[PDB]
């Protein structure tokens, strides 16, 4: 459950990320397949080479999706309906995998903005990725 | 854990560059902020009610320093993690009641701190190796539990 | 995230529990200390013998608390403020412990109402105890 | 796991009373309902989109039966869980990609099914022993992983 200080911290931290959104999502995925390879099996279609325009584009979907998420911190269930529909009904993604990716996003954000990645911000954003994950793994259609 | 030579080198190259004075207390600090229930184990360390208190508490630092060179111990005994961690695993899992899920959590905080310190240089490949390490420690610290 | 079918299922299942509320909470705790003894350390004050009027009374607090919870499935954060305040700020309860107790509640409910403990009901009520736990472990004061 | 004689007896007394025809498929069924992402591993078993489909699917039963006598195997080789589960641990953790967190989840569903079947007779003390068992299996099934 995010507090208003959690909201302030995610809102402040997220636009500081900004245009570099798409580029950090891609790094957050590359980092995921690399440290945790079993999660490669969710994208057997995908070109998962280190170049990949694909991993990049998809890396842009994630980033966008989380922006959507920070715009409606008050109604994540409602904003995240369709993505929940996808990750829970259609892809049946195992909840451990959101925690890997979620952690991989943090390593990434911390390696790029060390000034904004304060101990408190770290706390709020982990709660956030922990809350978006629960939506994306629950079925409530 | 058994990581290869290649991996044992990604790891040791940058572990040589670490400030062993600030890195442990900051991972232990972060652990106390990000996962506030870990606070219960350290009631004696004084005031943990705020982000900056934790971060500036002197006792947090001191013990952080002790956590992190205990990681430096893991790195020198990198293929008998069980044995080198048999005293700490009975300690934590017996005298202190630490749910071993918290082992995995601390190694992730440390990883983020590693990423925070080194930035671009903390490459995915570098992380990947450091995940084997933290996972290994986490798991050796739980051996006389599981 | 509970669906309306989750709500129907918890609401239906919970009043079927009813007066036997207090008595199942107590059993759910006894079962917790027994299968998982490290969780005894949260109640060092307590008489934790098998008789215990205490474990019984406290067993009545839990049960009540969850009733409160089923009355406001729509606003758990708001109804559970004070209990969150207690379990998160004051007792700093480790999240593994809600999962033990939560599981112990299920074993208990299943051993008493096998007719209502259908596969679906089992699903809705686990989501529920998983959602009350998150409130009780989060800090948002 | 090593549970005592006392414990090995709470366990075997009621395991003798089990319907090995319905108990496994119902724990495997419940696992598929309560934790719907486990569905991904069983795409081949036909239709898993509803509570009653899962519960009535024939294939779920059949394989449930195979899960549960594999638990009966654990109970006869109760102090080399690693060895008796070395083939299944490489299978699950290698060929199938099952996150071992799901091991712990299945033993809890089974426990609830055990409680569901026996009721008052599935005493806390009885459970406690059955937690050692499921935890043990869970952990042996993860050995060639951790
Ligand atoms: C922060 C959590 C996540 C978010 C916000 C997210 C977001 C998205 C978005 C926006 C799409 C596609 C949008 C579209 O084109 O309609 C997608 C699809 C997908 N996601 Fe995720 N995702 C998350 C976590 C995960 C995890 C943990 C996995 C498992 C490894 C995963 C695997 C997939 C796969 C396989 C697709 C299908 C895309 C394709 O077939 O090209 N996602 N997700
Ligand atoms: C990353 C894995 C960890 C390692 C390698 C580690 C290492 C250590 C070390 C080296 C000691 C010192 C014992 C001595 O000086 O004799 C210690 C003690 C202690 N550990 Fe850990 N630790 C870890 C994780 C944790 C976690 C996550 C917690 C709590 C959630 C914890 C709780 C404690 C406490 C409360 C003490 C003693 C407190 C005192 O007397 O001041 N440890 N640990
Ligand atoms: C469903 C989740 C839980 C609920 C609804 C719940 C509910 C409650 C209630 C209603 C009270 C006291 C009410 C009052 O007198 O103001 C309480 C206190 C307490 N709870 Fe929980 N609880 C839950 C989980 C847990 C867990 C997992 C633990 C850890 C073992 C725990 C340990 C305690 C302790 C030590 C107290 C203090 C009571 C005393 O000092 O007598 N609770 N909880
Ligand atoms: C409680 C621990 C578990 C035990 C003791 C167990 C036991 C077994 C056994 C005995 C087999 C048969 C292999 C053969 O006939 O050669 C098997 C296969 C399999 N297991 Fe498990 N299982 C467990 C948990 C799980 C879980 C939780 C999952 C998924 C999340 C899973 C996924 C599978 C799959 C997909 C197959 C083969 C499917 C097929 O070809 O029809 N197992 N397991």
């Amino acid at each position: 459950v995010l507090s208003p200080a959690d909201k302030t911290n995610i809102k402040a931290s997220w636009e500081k990320i900004g245009s570099h959104g798409g580029e950090y999502g891609a790094e957050a995925l590359e980092r995921t397949f690399l440290c945790f390879p079993t999660t490669k099996t969710y994208f057997p279609h995908f070109d998962l080479s280190h170049g990949s325009a694909q991993v990049k584009a998809h890396g842009k979907k994630v980033a966008d999706a989380l922006t959507n998420a920070v715009g409606h911190l008050d109604d994540l269930p409602g904003a995240l309906s369709a993505l929940s529909d996808l990750h829970a009904y259609k892809l049946r993604v195992d909840p451990v995998n959101f925690k890997l990716l979620s952690h991989c996003l943090l390593v990434t954000l911390a390696s790029h903005h060390p000034a904004e990645f304060t101990p408190a911000v770290h706390a709020s954003l982990d709660k956030f990725l922990s809350s978006v994950s629960t939506v994306l793994t629950s079925k409530y259609r | 854990v058994h990581l290869t030579a290649e991996e044992k080198a990604h790891v040791s190259g940058l572990w040589g560059k670490v400030n062993t004075e600030e890195v442990g207390g900051e991972a232990l600090g972060r652990l106390l902020v990000v996962y506030p229930w870990t606070q219960r184990f350290f009631e004696t360390f004084g005031d943990l009610s705020s982000a900056n208190a934790i971060m500036n508490n002197p006792k947090v630092k001191a013990h952080g320093k002790k956590v992190l060179s205990s990681f430096s111990d893991g790195l020198k005994n990198l293929d008998n993690l069980k044995g080198t961690f048999a005293a700490l695993s009975e300690l934590h899992c017996d005298k202190l009641h630490v749910d071993p899920e918290n082992f995995k959590l601390l190694g992730n905080v440390l990883v983020c701190v590693l990423a925070h310190h080194f930035g671009k240089e903390f490459t995915p490949q570098v992380q990947a190796a450091y995940q084997k390490i933290v996972a290994g420690v986490a798991n050796a610290l739980a051996h006389k539990y599981h």
